[PDB]
């Protein structure tokens, strides 16, 4: 389901 | 007088465990790990493998291989495991 624009990328 | 005796005779179908085939799991490794953040998502950790069924498009519903949940992912949190390099 493409709802939100993906996740915030973390560090590691 | 006529006589006459019943006795009817019962049936069924149904196939066995008949060969199995069309294979279909695309499994992706977690990159990092995530705690459901939005409704509408499964919770995993970096480095669990699920075993995907849907992608609509960059979330897909696949079913955690720890506890064989099942909830949407997000895409950029995993990494086919058959694409993982060197």
């Amino acid at each position: 389901h493409s709802k939100y624009p993906l996740p915030p990328l973390p560090s590691l | 007088g006529p006589l006459g005796s019943p006795g009817p005779n019962s049936h069924n179908s149904n196939t066995p465990g008949i060969r199995e085939a069309g294979s279909e799991d695309i499994i992706v490794v977690a990159l990092y790990d995530y705690e459901a953040i939005h409704h509408e998502d499964l919770s995993f950790q970096k480095g669990d493998q699920m075993v995907v069924l849907e992608e609509s498009g960059e979330w897909w519903k696949a079913r955690s291989l720890a506890t064989r949940k099942e909830g949407y992912i997000p895409s950029n949190y995993v990494a086919r495991v058959d694409s993982l390099e060197t």
